[PDB]
């Protein structure tokens, strides 16, 4: 009852009659034959009577008509555990970057119910991304769904990479799920990772582009599994047991696209843009699972980043917009930004965190409210920028003031930055002590500050970190001795 | 048996044949019979047009009844040429588009009478309305040609000042407001007013104002020039001597008292 | 100063038809889209 | 009873029964599943020798064919009464509080129900005020009738929904019903129950007289499908016994595309962009329950996503033609930190009639939307040419309408977390005032900045003082 022979191979889909007792979604196992070393798998979807459509995860061109396929009793799943970490493995769990089998002792089944409402509870604990502006502007918390939409090259891999960068000490198991990508982005992101050592704890979920299309449709799942059982069981990292895990689903419009062909392969009618009419059905149960559990039912947390690419900035896209309204904010990386120098490109104008707000440190929200307030009036003086020697003195000092804050936000790639030091950046540029700093020179006098706290002031950082929890930040000893700083750093400079 | 009276006349009101044609979808593909054009099954022109061909004028010879068909459409995003919405067009002998730019400018009725038609024409008016509208109808079209210099150009002589000043007039005249239709005398009257220069004088703002305390003037003051009126609206020539008195009279009486 | 406002004008001309264009091809492929949803379903 | 499963196609389960039992349309079969726990499926079709086509409404993923499936033989039953008040429930009516079940002895009512008959209709409505400027003057959210906001993905239909709420709610006059028939489970729930939680009336909080059907976004096609009947029919009971009802439907276009999914996985002909063949009839059924009759009112506030940016969808088409007052946002009015985003011109409402709403208010309103169409008139006008060209009535009007939009802003106490702009309750009275002065000429010295985001014109006026 556990066998069957496939009668039909087709647009990626077999048809496996003959398998009766099989869950509605088993994967079934394609034994091995004579020029086929390895297993490929499928999953068994369209339980039909006398027949079992199964969509074959890998290539179609393996198998043949008369196959024998063995049900594996088990509905898809993907191993995981503490073995996981620091491996690329493909969707199915399998290994791809050649190290050695993977370990685990326990299997966390895909594509399941998201804990649901009352096993929730709001977002408290902050993310750092280590951007400036992200993380100054768009606050990111613990178990937040936040949304990077860009347009094609605009630095939406980038964003994600350095956040996962930063999580090194944060307590975090950070998860890069690659759906679609070309094998060379894989790997040159795998080695990036890899050379700052972030890969210790970073589990890479890879689905190229060259794969079926059945995978890139349960990559995300499969990423998703992994960041739950880090949610609700947990590993240990770093001597000690984290159930907060981060995930970057990268490019969710590939997998709305590989979705897309594997129902039209499956003749299922198709709705707006061609997509599938459950495509929001898809993504909203991929990222649903993203959650803040609360403290009664293990206080675990999974912070999700799903990628989005545009198409001459269209935000109002299908699959844009079913992503915006599934997640809780959006981090808009404008094309025009991008190009014009200011690398980390965002539109702050738009871009927005409806949630973790709350979610921040008291200190970066402390000193990033007259920030914002500061960035809005520069963006509301952008209309009379154009006119020169009509502008108050009022109107200039605004105007200069947000262009000297947009020159900091441009950070360099691959340099995370501390939470301690983005907020003394912060306070530094906030309070009227950069206004005689040449704007071309900001980012280099922001390396240098950094590089004298690194070396000269240790105690001054340590400080400012173990006082970035308390409820009124600026407290008069934090204040002096960052503005003692300040000031030897100016006159030394 | 109404009133008294054997009436032989109808008038049916589809209140929306978008969902009616909503509603022969449905039906269709739960039927599985094959879609055409945006899902609609193929026959929805000939749906509409058995629905639409039974209301006719009869001859003397048949009864001489009649059955007045008024179809209402929505029309997503004001897309005429949608599919239900052209074959409908195509199927009635007549159009009244409602714009809601026209009906948020403050134009209540919300007619776009520069695309609005109807095939019959002045067949369908009586004497006194058709002699009366004419000028109407040639006016309003050319303040709407003139629309494009008034947006823009403001050294226009006086006359086109003037002649824009007068479709807004007769525009300011059109707006009417809900559940207080005019009867033919008083829409006679009041074009007539406007049409032969009375109205000049007064400030766009005011004509609706104007014109409601003009009919309360024939509905008190002069009842019998509204029964002069509606007696003889269906003679040929309507502006006769007899009926331009009395009319005339009440118009600049109505002038002298008030402003 | 008119030299100044019509070389404004065009500009703003220029990006408009920029923007149409970017907005036609949207509603070019939405129509192909919907012919070829209607064509396959009418083939079934 | 004691059918078999033949296939099982996605969350559709189509069961073989004996020939002199087959269930009804509309019964809820059920699969023991093991573990002791069942899965409620609902019969949809009837195919022929005992084979019925059902929706799971459940995970319908670790079942195998052939497994049996018992029929309850009535449909989909659900608690009704005063101990549904203050409880979460799934679509099967079982709660998911950690309170303990509701028992036996309350009432059970069917999910399907016909809606109030035609002399049952309650056609008398009156202005129900929400603190809320532009709803408040544009299109009123209107007592005892239907009315929903449409707005796309970025734009805040939740913030506008709950701070709707939390004007609203403290002062309700009777109970009320919440079903998020899709949404997250973030901020649609498990955080209004936090804000519902807080606030207090006299020592019972809004809470504890609320009902709370969720079925978020996770949950499968049919429990998305049928959670707005599982709230309807725990709010008609207490709308047939009188009490006043607030009931907050969230996102009506997810229980469409959840009827979509299903359909698709029904076997039915699609329709339009994907859509079910059945779109209006279901549309129909859910909606025309949500009445206020004679016997009880409902004051309904529903939420529609439009798909992309289409306000031509088949689901939000469907829904216009069923409300009284209607509230439109838009993507740019957002994209312009105009949060509450809803566009005037596109937004109307049934009882702005000056014999409902007032006649100062019917003027004040229709005022307020004769401008913002004279700019949008011009609008190409100003983005190819300029102000400059305009005629000098025809740019005051434009300043006017450039003021009247950005004075529509408001700051929501529940947008305190990213924004710390103060929350401000502006009645209906200071909301005609107000926008009565800005049109007869008073504030047109102000500049625009001034208006975004603030309360009344004392607010504003206060502001332009302390700068100057
Ligand atoms: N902060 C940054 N500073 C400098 N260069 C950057 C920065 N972020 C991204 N870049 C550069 O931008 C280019 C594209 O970045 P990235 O690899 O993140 O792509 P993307 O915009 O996320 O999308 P895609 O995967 O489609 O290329 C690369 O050359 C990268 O070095
Ligand atoms: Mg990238």
């Amino acid at each position: 009852v556990n066998v069957g022979t496939v009668i039909a191979v087709g647009d990626g889909v077999a048809r496996l009659s003959g398998l009766d007792q099989v869950v509605a979604s088993e994967i079934v196992e394609f034994p091995p034959k004579a020029g086929r070393n390895e297993s490929i798998y499928g999953i068994a979807l369209n339980l039909e009577q006398d027949s079992v459509a199964a969509i074959i995860l890998g290539d179609d061109e393996t198998i043949e008509e008369g196959d024998m396929v063995t049900s594996t009793g088990r509905v898809i799943s993907v191993p995981v555990g503490q073995g996981l970490l620091g491996r690329v493995v493909n969707p199915l769990g399998q290994p791809i970057d050649g190290k050695g089998p993977i370990v685990y002792e326990k299997t966390r089944p895909i594509e399941r119910i998201a804990p649901g409402v009352i096993t929730r509870k709001s977002v408290d604990t902050p993310v750092q991304t280590g951007i400036i502006a992200i993380d100054a502007l768009i606050p990111i918390g613990r178990g937040q769904r936040e949304l990077i939409i860009g347009d094609r090259q605009t630095g939406k891999t980038a964003v994600a990479i350095d956040t996962i960068l930063n999580q090194k000490g944060q307590g975090m198991v950070c998860i890069y799920v690659a759906i679609g990508q070309r094998r060379a982005q894989v790997a040159q992101v795998v080695g990036t990772l890899e050379r700052f050592g972030a890969m210790e704890y970073t589990i890479v979920v890879s689905a190229t582009a060259s794969e079926s299309a059945a995978l890139q449709y349960i990559a995300p799942y499969a990423g998703c599994a992994m960041g739950e059982e880090i949610m609700e069981n947990g590993v240990m990292l770093n001597g000690q047991l984290v159930k907060d895990a981060l995930i970057v689903y990268d490019d969710l419009s590939k997998h709305a696209v590989a979705y897309r062909q594997v129902s039209l392969l499956l003749r299922r009618p198709p709705g707006r843009e061609a997509y599938p009419g459950d495509v929001f059905y898809l993504h909203s149960r991929l990222l649903e699972r993203a959650a803040r559990l609360n403290e009664e039912y293990g206080g675990g947390s999974l912070t999700a980043l799903p990628v989005i690419e545009t198409q001459a900035n269209d935000v109002s896209a299908y699959i844009p917009t079913n992503v915006i309204s599934i997640t809780d904010g959006q981090i808009y990386l404008e094309s025009d930004l991008f190009n014009a120098g200011q690398r980390p490109a965002l539109n702050v104008g738009i871009s927005v965190s409806r949630v973790g707000g709350a979610a921040q440190t008291r200190a970066m929200r402390a000193v990033a409210g007259k920030l914002k307030g500061e960035l809005a009036q520069f963006r509301d003086l952008a209309a009379f920028a154009q006119f020169a020697s009509d502008l108050d003195a009022t109107t200039k000092a605004q105007i200069e003031r947000g262009q000297r804050l947009q020159e900091l936000l441009k950070q360099p790639q691959y340099q995370p930055l501390p939470v301690e030091d983005q907020v003394a950046v912060l306070y530094a540029a906030t309070n009227n002590y950069l206004d005689d700093v040449p704007v071309p020179l900001i980012t280099k006098w922001r390396d240098d500050f950094l590089a004298f706290l690194r070396t000269a002031h240790p105690e001054v950082r340590k400080l400012i970190y173990d006082n970035r929890l308390d409820r009124k930040f600026p407290t008069p000893e934090v204040k002096e001795a960052l503005e003692a700083a300040i000031k030897e750093f100016k006159a030394t400079s | 048996m109404l009133n008294g009276q054997l009436v032989k006349d109808a008038l049916i009101v589809y209140d929306d044949l978008s969902k009616h044609a909503v509603a022969y979808r449905q039906v269709s593909l739960l039927l599985r019979r094959p879609p055409g054009r945006e899902a609609y099954p193929g026959d929805v022109f000939y749906l509409h047009s058995r629905l639409l061909e039974r209301a006719a004028r009869l001859n003397e010879e048949y009864g001489g009844g009649s059955l007045t068909a008024l179809p209402v459409i929505e029309t997503q995003a004001n897309d005429v040429s949608a599919y239900i919405p052209t074959n409908v067009i195509s199927i009635t002998d007549g159009q009244i588009y409602l714009e809601s730019d026209l009906f948020n400018a403050g134009q209540r009725p919300a007619l776009n009478v520069g695309i609005s038609v109807s095939r019959v024409g002045g067949a369908a008016q009586t004497r006194a309305m058709r002699a009366v509208a004419g000028k109407l109808k040639g006016e309003l079209a050319q303040f709407r040609d003139l629309a494009a210099f008034a947006q823009f150009a403001s050294d226009l002589d006086a006359t086109t000042k003037a002649q824009i000043e007068r479709g807004q007039r007769l525009q300011e005249l059109l707006k009417q407001p809900q559940y207080q239709p005019l009867p033919v005398e008083d829409q006679v009257a009041v074009l007539y007013a406007a049409t032969n220069n009375y109205l000049d004088d007064v400030p766009v703002p005011l004509i609706t104002k104007w014109r409601d305390d003009f009919l309360a003037f024939l509905r008190t003051a002069h009842p019998e020039v509204r029964k002069l009126i509606y007696d003889n609206r269906l003679d040929r020539k309507f502006p006769t001597p007899e009926v331009k008195e009395a009319l005339e009279a009440a118009i600049k009486e109505f002038k002298a008292t008030s402003n | 100063a008119r030299m100044v406002a019509m070389r404004n004008a065009t500009n703003n001309a220029k990006d408009l038809v920029r923007d149409l264009t970017l907005s036609f091809n949207k509603a070019r492929q939405a129509a192909i889209t919907k012919e070829v949803s209607e064509i396959a379903s009418g083939a079934a | 009873a004691k059918g078999v499963i033949q296939e099982i196609i996605g969350v559709v389960i189509r069961a073989k029964f004996p020939e002199d039992e087959v269930p009804e349309i509309y019964n809820a079969i059920e699969i023991p599943l093991g573990n002791g726990d069942r899965l409620v499926c609902e019969v949809q079709q009837q195919l022929g020798n005992g084979v019925v086509k059902a929706v799971a409404m459940g995970s319908t993923d670790g079942l195998r064919r052939g497994l049996e499936v018992i029929d309850t033989g009535r449909p989909i039953a659900v608690p009704v009464g005063p101990a549904t008040l203050g409880r979460v429930f799934n679509v099967l009516g079982d709660p998911i509080d950690g309170m303990g079940p509701i028992g036996p002895e309350v009432e059970r009512r069917p999910i399907h129900r016909d809606p109030p008959s035609f002399e049952e209709q309650n056609t008398q409505a009156q202005i129900f005020e929400t603190g809320i400027k532009v709803i408040d003057l544009i299109a009123p959210f209107t007592r005892g009738g239907k009315t929903a906001i449409f707005g796309g993905a970025g734009v805040g239909k939740t913030v506008v929904i709950q701070e709707l709420i939390a004007n609203i709610a403290k002062e309700q006059s009777g109970f009320s019903v919440f079903a998020g028939v899709g949404e997250r489970s973030r901020e649609g729930n498990d955080l209004i129950h936090e804000m519902k939680e807080a606030r207090i009336d006299e020592n019972t909080t809004v809470f504890d007289k609320t009902v709370m059907v969720f079925g978020q976004m996770n949950e499968p096609p049919g429990a998305r499908l049928r959670v707005g009947l599982t709230a309807l029919t725990m709010a008609e009971y207490f709308r047939d016994e009188g009490r006043d009802i607030l009931l907050f439907i969230d996102n009506i276009f997810r229980f469409v595309q959840a009827g979509s999914e299903v359909s698709s996985l029904l076997g039915r002909m699609p329709s339009q962009v994907g859509y079910q063949p059945t779109l209006g009839t279901e549309m129909g059924e859910l909606q025309e329950r949500i009445t206020s009759t004679k016997r009880g009112s409902i004051t309904s506030m529903q939420a529609v996503y439009v798909p992309a940016d289409d306000y031509t969808d088949p689901a939000p088409a469907t829904v216009f033609s069923h409300l009284d007052a209607t509230i439109s946002l838009e993507r740019s009015i957002a994209e312009r930190a105009i949060f509450p985003a809803v566009d005037p011109l596109a937004s109307t409402s049934r009882i702005l009639d000056p014999n409902i709403v007032g006649e100062e208010h019917y003027r004040v309103a229709q005022e307020v939307k004769r401008v913002l169409q004279r700019y949008k008139d011009l609008k190409d006008i100003i983005a190819i040419l300029g102000m400059e060209e305009l005629s000098d009535e025809d740019k005051l009007t434009v300043q006017r309408a450039r003021k009247i939009e950005l004075f529509f802003s408001q700051p929501f106490t529940v947008a305190q977390q990213f924004t710390g702009r103060p929350g401000k309750y502006v009645p209906v009275k200071k909301t005609v005032e107000s926008f009565a002065r800005l049109l007869n000429g008073e504030g047109d010295h102000i500049p625009e900045s001034f208006f975004y985001m603030q309360g009344d014109f004392d607010d504003v006026l206060a502001a332009y003082e302390a700068s100057q």
